[PDB]
């Protein structure tokens, strides 16, 4: 049935510096236009699973 | 339009594509690109499309 307890992050502003680590879960900002905390077009969940 | 069975076939050729203007566009109900990501289209050149 599918182990959907094992995410992992898909978007970030820029790549990590060695050994960083970033737990937050704001919502992604793709295009230009504000998200407000709302998805949307361009207003991505940043986990997958 | 085309038919689904008979589906056209345009080949873009060399000149300056934008790809914003379509991310942006906000009319569209799926936008969804695989080989790469959306933003990075409006900085890469290819053969054809």
């Amino acid at each position: 049935g599918g182990n959907y307890n094992y995410l992992y992050r898909l978007f970030r502003k820029s790549n990590l510096k060695p050994f960083e680590r970033d737990i937050s879960t704001e919502i992604y900002q793709a295009g230009s236009t504000p998200c407000n905390g709302v998805e949307g077009f361009n207003c991505y969940f940043p986990l997958q699973s | 339009f085309a038919s689904v069975y008979a589906w056209n076939r345009k080949r873009i050729s060399n000149c300056v594509a934008d790809y914003s203007v379509l991310y942006n566009s906000a009319s569209f109900s799926t936008f969804k690109c695989y080989g790469v990501s959306p933003t990075k289209l409006n900085d890469l050149c290819f053969t054809n499309v």
